[PDB]
């Protein structure tokens, strides 16, 4: 019945709206990109040489991140043309693929901290909403000489309901964030399954080259 | 764990409930 | 006073979220009894094949044992990865790079199987987190009725009030049954997955020892 | 922690105590 | 009241649980406490793993130090012919920390129940009291009395429930703390034993490699 | 109203309320300063990263970074790399060069991450203690309510209305000061984490340029 | 009025509560005044021996300093562990394994002495745990006796509950008197034992440093002339 | 007036005052530490050799902790005279500097746990004297007796004043402890920057000496 | 730190104190 109750109510409601909006957007985001990563890994698992892996990745599409990994590997081939130190090439390429896997894991992390802050702050605006709902459950009590609580038993009530507006907006999102802490935990390892294999496809094809340069 | 943040809320419920029988 | 009678004593939102409580509990028990017998069967199969391959002293002997391991036999998959690093690295002089790449692929596959063991466990930790808290929210809607009811009755006594008492007791005794076994089952699943990964790493280290000794004998014959 | 399970019990004590002065 | 007597019996059952856990855990602490101290005092002058086995030949089957030496002998025998000995040391340290943590976990049972009982007990005694206070305020609001003399026995037999909840709660807390400390000291001594085993394997592998260095 | 209930105060309610609102003003001012600061720094850093993503040797990176500006942190990283070139003149261990230089980059990225962290120490304290000082103002307001009862010496709900209600108002304003400080602190924590990650990307690029140039120079030496 | 007087005016269960509270308080005071001065003497001896051993330039020079440290000189025990790892490694070629084993044993001895410090602190933790508990039991017992006294009479006022409120809140008070200084003593013991373990880590670190110096100089003498 | 209530009042007062005094003393001394350390690091961030850093730090004062770090580095130079392994020198020096930085950081910790202790234990008493005064209020009103809320309120007010004094003792002690914690953390990181620079100096000169002695 | 274990005890003192004025 006062402006602060209404403002904290609409803040809790809009916070829950933004919560479920980011939830259902990033849900199909994670699902589509994880399914694409899984099927592209199952395609790339049959490569025996590096140019064979280029022939496998010739039809993956431009935003295929494993194709970008093979671009990284071909880039470390083409920058280091004319050298005799394959070991420094392998060290730099390992470091680059580490940083690219970490970079993709950072790009997946965007929007998650939004939900983390919302699920962390939603208890605090929720408890303040219970607070000002209690102030309105009150002062009219002692203004109108209310001793019988039966005329203010719906007045008391209902501040509890502001807790109810809190918790569903507050609690599972962090858990969803924790869900999104683990799916990315399933993602970055799965991505990490591929790129160092990109090393191995190089690591043999350099070692099969220099040994071919040995005899 | 982000779970024990309910404690201040518990305190707030309780010190609501100190005022209600008064 | 029965459970479904107290369910009749409540209203719509706590009805819906107690349905959510019991569905989360049922899927928790279902994931438990599925993954338990799955872990048991895979432990028996891995212990069987480990006691088989503990007698092998060469990689050719390991393939001769592994000729009848099965399609999804993980030790045969490890020997297939080792055979793949044999066949891809044909014509090289750096056996140590072969051993490094082989150990790296075996660490990769042990990590892959350890990730394969933990599919439902994310939902298990999810339920073990949320069960006291969804029990708290179900508590909140199930309790915002005694205010209304005794505002209706003007009667402050027994069975007017006491099914609300038994209603809250039921509404998070279900939360207890959803909360404590979920955490306990997740911790013992973490225990069994850790033991499975330890045994699998032992098997992979055994495969590394077999291929390393055979490559050392080949390099000593080359010298 | 298995400690915060007292909250529903607190709620139950409170919503006993709403009925007793009535 | 029958609900009051039901939570009385619940307090009694949790107390009997506390009694039984104290009995079983205390009789296993008093037996398996000093034996590992005596065996560590024996193995303080082992100086080699074979002489450690010569000391350990009479330790018995249930000697956990003898189990750790079984694990160490297992890692010796499984790794016969291994040129890499540091990997043997790493895998053996992994198995020993796994075994010591498994012993600490398997003797850490029965204690979370104690923590929960020592937490919950005065609270459910408090609700048994406040249900006695229900029967008291029912007497007040039905007999319309401003008299406390006709209603005091309900509140006294009520407060009996909180008293019995405190009775159940105190030894659970005490026994839980002292058994947690005894488990901590037990894990410390067992880690000392496993550390000494790692020292034995380190000494013998280093002296074997140094003997294999020059003939 | 708010100011009428402020007129219902004694001196300590006034002092804790002005402490609440001044801490709130400090919080919002810190936010609206550091927000546009972080936006400008992140914009410049992402732009310079997209510029330096095309460099292939270190002198090419000098050619690109000649116009980045004085406080360009990527140019500062290139200054550190040039310093480690000049201090390694006459040496023969490129691995030690890379160790020293990577270690300096670790320390400098840590230094810039500390440069980002100013004022957050105020924010964590304010967001921590603000519910507690709201509770303290609540306690003093409840004490003023009992002071008003001791002045009136009667038992009445109209007696206990204004002091209890103003203690409730102090409870509200304590949480009003409490919430956005925690908001802004978590916001800036995440943004500084992402900033340090992007700076580490830039320093990784510097290390890759240095490592390619040193290894191709060593390959040309043989 | 007087504490012996209100002890007389209290119920016998409340009397048992109060005597348990004051015995726990007395043993808390005793554990504090024991461990404070014992730990202070240990810290004084440790700082003395560290200021002595700060100028040793070889490990045998450290033995020459440590020949007159005393029986239970823990730094001398650290040097005994270092000499044990010297003597057990006779016939080896890896100095790094020596350093690993010795650092591991000395970290373990730091942990062992730090656990030997903590004898009696969990008594203090248990006291700080259950100090409100028996006092709350006597509190509820006294309020129950208040309602027993109201029920035994046929009238009521505040004069019946006032000795019972006195007993109840006084039992709560002595529960707090047992609670808070036990906590404070546990605070300062935990902190000072942590700093003591840190200083012991400094001393054993210096021991490892000296042994590393002598191993590196022996390797430099053995490798090149 | 109430005797045990007044005793815990003045105990909270003395605890609050010594938290004030610890704040002032540690603030002034640590501020001078920060000023001198930032000045000395801005001086030392320009040398090209360790002996050049000795030439810079010869102008420094006696309790210049960076000069103490250089003394530790010079001690590892002097104890390794005639040695052949530079990596052992670098490992010993790195571990000595980690040890010394940890020692300085623990010397920063002098008295902070008193602050943390008092900020923890403050909301306990105050409530203690509140309970004691409310008990005495019940005893006095019962031996005078009434059934209203009018007579009971001044004892409750005098009781809750002790709880207010407890909160006064509680909150700014926690404030001071956490700001000391994070400013000492930044101090430790700045000292780690300095000792890192010292390690880089000795590493540069060891590597250049090895490169000069490898090719005569 | 083994110091913050006093919180459940604080909660127990408080929810004693909810019952005593009733």
């Amino acid at each position: 019945a006062d402006i602060v109750v209404k403002c904290v109510m609409i803040g809790l409601i809009l916070a829950s709206v933004v919560t479920w909006a980011i939830f259902f957007s990033k849900s199909v985001e994670f699902f589509n990109q994880k399914r694409r990563l899984k099927r592209e890994q199952q395609l790339l698992a049959e490569a025996r040489s590096l140019n064979q892996a280029n022939d496998i990745a010739a039809d993956f599409g431009s935003k295929s991140l494993s194709l970008h990994l093979l671009n990284e590997a071909q880039n470390e081939l083409e920058l280091s043309e004319g050298s005799d130190d394959n070991e420094g090439i392998k060290e730099r390429t390992s470091f680059r693929l580490e940083r690219r896997v970490a970079a993709v894991g950072r790009q997946m992390g965007r929007g998650n901290g939004y939900l983390a802050t919302i699920g962390a702050i939603s208890p605090f605006v929720g408890l303040f909403g219970t607070v000002w709902g209690i102030m309105n459950s009150f002062i009219g009590i002692a203004q109108t000489q209310t001793t019988n609580l039966a005329v203010v038993a719906p007045g008391i009530a209902e501040a509890l309901l502001a807790t109810a507006i809190g918790l569903v907006a507050a609690i599972p999102a962090v858990v969803i964030y924790n869900v999104f802490a683990r799916q990315i935990g399933g993602f970055k390892a799965m991505l990490g399954d591929v790129a160092a294999q990109v090393l191995l496809l190089q690591s043999r094809d350099l070692d099969l080259e220099a040994s071919a340069a040995a005899h | 764990n982000v779970t024990p943040f309910i404690d201040v809320m518990l305190v707030l419920l309780i010190i609501f409930m100190v005022a209600a029988p008064l």
